């Protein structure tokens, strides 16, 4: 495979820093009063 | 009661006023469509037919310079498809398309009602000046443009049996 | 719940009379019964006759037969507009 | 009214006759759809950058820099045999010239006369009126050289010979 | 300096990042680049015709195979499909490389659009059409094996391809150019 | 075969596509 080393580095972000992220703004973003 | 079909009635939609009024609708097509476009459409049919009936004529007569080693037999319809195997016939196609470009939109103010069926305003010389004179051209311009739909459709359907082309065919 | 636009010369062409009121029929809202009527058989034996010319269709089919075979269902919209002129005196 | 230029036509109302270049003539209505400031500046651009291609033709097939990848006198075809990093510099210049010109704006912002980039350096301009006069030139030369280099373009890519060389050798002993 | 075998596209660096200015140095930076975009198109050529010669052997190993089998039928679909797609692309590469050496910069779009009428020199005229001639006559070897049943001669085919490939390249040295 | 630089590009346009998806987005919830 050409760029071989993408999956290793793309699949852990997008699978657990994206979500983990997304969930840590929206719980943010869903629990602020103004 | 209509003028030249006595036994049926006179168009509704057709009045003296028009140029070429001889009451001639029989089968009320004047009723169909509005009077404005079926007038520019005779108008445009007339000076398309006019053209076409004298360069029927002309081409027979004489050829410009070059165009017998273009096309040698063909004469009526014929030297249509060798010239289009060469520019000339997409080089008249565009400028004519330009020029009906803005008889399109000339057109759309004839509906609007702002300009009338034919008035190009195109009166360079002076030929309509008297508005007498205007209106005897007016209905020579019908009459002639009439004329030349029949025998443009008679010359090329001559063409259509013999290939001779008009004058060749009254010749032989 | 807001102004619903429509062309302009859009009309009302609600009815509930024996026919429609002539204007049903657009550009042909002048043409007498009569001329429908004759136009109505004409282009259903014209239409019929280029239809039939054409039956086993070929790949080279004369194309006025083809063009000249849809006056056929053209035919029922005439004779349509040949009983909404006679309903409506035309 | 009418149209000065097209009798049969109505004159249109975003004209005015006032704005240096109104001979009546927008047939397509042109004027109704867009912003007149902003057509005038872009055909003043257009005929701007026009008359410097026309003339860049004509000088380009007469003469060249003393050096390989500029020797190609026809036009279309010296585009491509040259550097293309210098053409690229040259588009980025563009960039830079019509960002500072314009003071940065878009077709909203850039609206100021149109077209007055202020790029005059030297004082031609003296007289106001003699002013008007240069910018009736400055129209009237550029919608010319519009259609000037066009011609030469497809004259270019017809004969493949380049401006002054297809006026002189054109073909009359065949189509 | 050379095209990658599978992709075609330019690898090495070259070792030249100069800024240079006066002498650009061919600075492979963009706006720095002394190369012509008639330069580029030729360097795309050549990534083609290397991606083509690298499948070569791609064809030679598979009718190894083909002829190793119990029973062996030397699939003429495999064979003809590979000779439609990859042999043909080939040639066309060829053909205008061979087209740019010889006319020039017409070629890259000098004279217009691609037209019925092109008002350029052909590929003819250039000294690496004939390596261009042995590949026509190896994909009609090609083809004419496949019908034939001859498993050596696709083999034999295919290998002149390979050499007339490789040899084009080598008299040609193509510009490589990464901008 | 893709190249490398091939993907590069592709993830080049793919950011220009998610800034303009974030734009699109922010202007729908106003
Ligand atoms: C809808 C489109 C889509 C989908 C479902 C996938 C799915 C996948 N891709 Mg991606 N990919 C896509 C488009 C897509 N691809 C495009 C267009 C590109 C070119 C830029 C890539 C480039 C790409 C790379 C370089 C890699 C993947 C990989 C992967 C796999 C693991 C996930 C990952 O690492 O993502 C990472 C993906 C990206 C960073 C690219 C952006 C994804 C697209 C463009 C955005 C789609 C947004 C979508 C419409 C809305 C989602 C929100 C939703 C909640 C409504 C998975 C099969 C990995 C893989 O193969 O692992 C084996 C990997 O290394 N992809
Ligand atoms: C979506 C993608 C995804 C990916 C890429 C992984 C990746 C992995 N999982 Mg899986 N997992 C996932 C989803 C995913 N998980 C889900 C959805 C579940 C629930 C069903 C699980 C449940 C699960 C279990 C139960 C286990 C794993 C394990 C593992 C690890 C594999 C074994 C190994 O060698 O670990 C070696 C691991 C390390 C050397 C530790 C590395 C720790 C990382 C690098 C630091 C992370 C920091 C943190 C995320 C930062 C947070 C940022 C903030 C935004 C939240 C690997 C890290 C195993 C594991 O944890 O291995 C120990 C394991 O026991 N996973
Ligand atoms: C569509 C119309 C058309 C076409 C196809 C041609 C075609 C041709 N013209 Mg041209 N020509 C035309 C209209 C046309 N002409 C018109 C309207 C005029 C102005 C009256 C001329 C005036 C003209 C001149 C003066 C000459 C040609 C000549 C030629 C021929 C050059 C090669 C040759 O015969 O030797 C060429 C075939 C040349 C020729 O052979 O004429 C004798 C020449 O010298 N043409
Ligand atoms: C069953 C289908 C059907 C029916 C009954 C009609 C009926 C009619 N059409 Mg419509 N038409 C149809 C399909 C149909 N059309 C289709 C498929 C097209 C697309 C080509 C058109 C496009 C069309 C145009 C553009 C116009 C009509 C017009 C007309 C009227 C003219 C009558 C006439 O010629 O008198 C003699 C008539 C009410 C005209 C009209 O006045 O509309 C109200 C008109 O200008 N038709
Ligand atoms: C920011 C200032 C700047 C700098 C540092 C350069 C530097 C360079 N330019 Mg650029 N250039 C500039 C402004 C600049 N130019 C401007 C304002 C224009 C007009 C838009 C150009 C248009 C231009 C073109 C068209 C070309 C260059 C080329 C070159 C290179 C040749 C050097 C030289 O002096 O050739 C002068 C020649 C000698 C000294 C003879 C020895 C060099 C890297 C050439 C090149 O190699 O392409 C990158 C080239 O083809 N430049
Ligand atoms: C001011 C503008 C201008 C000028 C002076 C010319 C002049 C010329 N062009 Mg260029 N041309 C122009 C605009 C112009 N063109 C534009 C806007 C287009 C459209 C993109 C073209 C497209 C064009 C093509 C495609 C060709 C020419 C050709 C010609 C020559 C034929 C002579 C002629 O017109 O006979 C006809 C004149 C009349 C019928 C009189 C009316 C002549 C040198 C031809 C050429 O170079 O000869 C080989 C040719 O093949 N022109
Ligand atoms: C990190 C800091 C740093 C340092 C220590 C150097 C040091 C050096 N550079 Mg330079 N250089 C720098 C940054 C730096 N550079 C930057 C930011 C660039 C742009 C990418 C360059 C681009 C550059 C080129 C293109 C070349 C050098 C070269 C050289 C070496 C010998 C000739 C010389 O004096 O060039 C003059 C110094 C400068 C141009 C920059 C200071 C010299 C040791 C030359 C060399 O031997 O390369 C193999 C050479 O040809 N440099
Ligand atoms: C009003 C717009 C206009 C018109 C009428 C023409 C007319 C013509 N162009 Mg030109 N052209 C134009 C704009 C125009 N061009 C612009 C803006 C570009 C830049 C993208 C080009 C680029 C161009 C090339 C590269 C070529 C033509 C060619 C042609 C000829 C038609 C055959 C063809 O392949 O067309 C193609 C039309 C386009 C690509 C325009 C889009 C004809 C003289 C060809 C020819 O035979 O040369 C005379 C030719 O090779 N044109
Ligand atoms: C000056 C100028 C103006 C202008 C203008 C112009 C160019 C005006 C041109 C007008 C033209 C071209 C008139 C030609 C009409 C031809 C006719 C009526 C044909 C009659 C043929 C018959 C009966 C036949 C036949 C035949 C048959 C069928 C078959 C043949 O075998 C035999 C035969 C040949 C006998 C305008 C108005 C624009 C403005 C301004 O003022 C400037
Ligand atoms: C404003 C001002 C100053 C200035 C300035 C400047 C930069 C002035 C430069 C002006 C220029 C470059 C004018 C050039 C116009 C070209 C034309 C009109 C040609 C059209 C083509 C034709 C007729 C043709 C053709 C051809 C065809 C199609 C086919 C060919 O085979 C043959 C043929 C030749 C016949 C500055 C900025 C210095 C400062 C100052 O404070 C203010």
């Amino acid at each position: 495979m050409t760029a071989a080393y993408l999956p290793s580095i793309l699949v852990p972000i997008i699978g657990l820093i994206f979500p983990g992220l997304v969930m840590a703004f929206a719980f943010i973003y869903i629990e602020q009063d103004e | 009661m209509s003028e030249s079909v006595p036994f049926l009635k006179k168009p509704e939609a057709l009045d003296s006023s028009m140029a070429g009024y001889a009451g001639f609708d029989p089968l009320g097509l004047s009723s169909i469509a509005d009077i404005k476009f079926l007038q520019e459409s005779e108008i445009k049919h007339c000076r398309i037919a006019m053209l076409a009936a004298a360069g029927s004529i002309a081409q027979d007569i004489f050829t410009f310079p070059g165009v017998s080693k273009v096309v040698g037999t063909a004469k009526m319809t014929g030297v249509h498809d060798v010239l289009v195997k060469q520019g000339a016939m997409g080089q008249i196609l565009l400028w004519t398309s330009f020029l009906e470009v803005f008889g399109t939109i000339a057109l759309l103010e004839t509906l609007d009602g702002k300009r009338a069926p034919g008035d190009f305003k195109f009166d360079p010389l002076g030929f309509s000046k008297n508005a007498e004179t205007a209106k005897r051209y007016q209905l020579s311009e019908i009459k002639n443009g009439r004329l030349a739909m029949l025998a443009t459709g008679g010359m090329v359907h001559g063409y259509f049996i013999t290939g001779k082309g008009p004058l060749e065919l009254l010749t032989n | 719940f807001s102004p619903v636009p429509s062309p302009e010369g859009t009309k009302e062409t609600y009815w509930e009379t024996k026919a429609p009121s002539s204007d049903v029929l657009g550009i042909g809202a002048g043409v007498s019964s009569g001329n429908f009527a004759a136009a109505s058989v004409f282009a259903a034996l014209v239409g019929g006759y280029c239809t039939g010319q054409v039956i086993p269709l070929t790949v080279e089919p004369n194309p006025l037969f083809l063009a000249g075979s849809f006056l056929l269902p053209y035919s029922w919209a005439l004779h349509v507009a040949a009983w909404i002129q006679k309903n409506n005196g035309k | 009214d009418m149209s000065a230029s097209v009798p049969f036509l109505p004159r249109p109302a975003a004209l005015d006759g006032s704005m240096v270049g109104d001979v009546g003539f927008d047939p397509l209505g042109f004027t109704t759809k867009y912003d007149i400031k902003w057509l005038r500046e872009s055909e003043l651009k257009h005929g701007r950058v026009c008359m410097l291609a026309s003339l860049g033709c004509i000088v380009q097939e007469i003469v060249h820099l003393p050096f390989e990848a500029t020797s190609n006198p026809v036009a279309s075809e010296a585009f491509f045999q040259v550097p293309a990093g210098g053409l690229w510099q040259i588009f980025a210049g563009i960039g830079i010239v019509e960002h500072f010109s314009n003071n940065f704006k878009m077709s909203g912002s850039t609206m100021r006369a149109p077209g007055n980039l202020g790029f005059d350096p030297l004082n031609f301009g003296k007289n106001p009126s003699a002013r008007a006069r240069y910018e009736l030139a400055e129209i009237k030369n550029g919608r010319l050289a519009m259609l000037g280099f066009g011609g030469m373009i497809h004259g270019c890519f017809i004969t493949g010979k380049g401006p002054i060389g297809a006026l002189t050798s054109m073909d009359w002993h065949q189509s | 300096a050379s095209l990658d075998p599978k992709t075609g596209f330019p690898i090495q660096g070259g070792s030249r990042e100069k800024l240079c200015g006066g002498s650009a140095s061919a600075g492979c930076q963009p706006m720095t680049q002394a190369a012509s975009i008639l330069d580029k198109q030729r360097t795309v050529l050549a990534g083609k015709i290397t991606v083509a010669a690298n499948k070569v052997p791609v064809l030679t190993a598979a009718v190894d195979k083909m002829k190793t089998a119990k029973k062996p039928k030397l699939d003429r679909d495999y064979v003809l499909r590979y000779s439609a797609l990859y042999l043909t692309t080939l040639v066309d590469a060829m053909e205008q490389y061979c087209l740019r050496d010889a006319n020039g910069a017409k070629a890259a779009g000098g004279a217009g659009l691609p037209k019925f009428k092109e008002t350029l020199k052909p590929a003819s005229s250039s000294s690496l059409y004939s390596y261009v001639d042995t590949v026509k006559s190896g994909i009609a070897a090609v083809s004419a094996a496949a019908k034939a049943g001859d498993f050596d001669g696709v083999n034999k085919a295919a290998g002149d391809i390979k050499t007339a490939a490789d040899s084009f390249l080598s008299t040609a040295n193509p510009p490589i150019i990464f901008n | 075969m893709i190249s490398d630089t091939q993907i590069f590009i592709a993830l080049i346009l793919a950011l220009v596509s998610l800034v303009l998806a974030i734009r699109l987005g922010r202007a729908l919830y106003q």
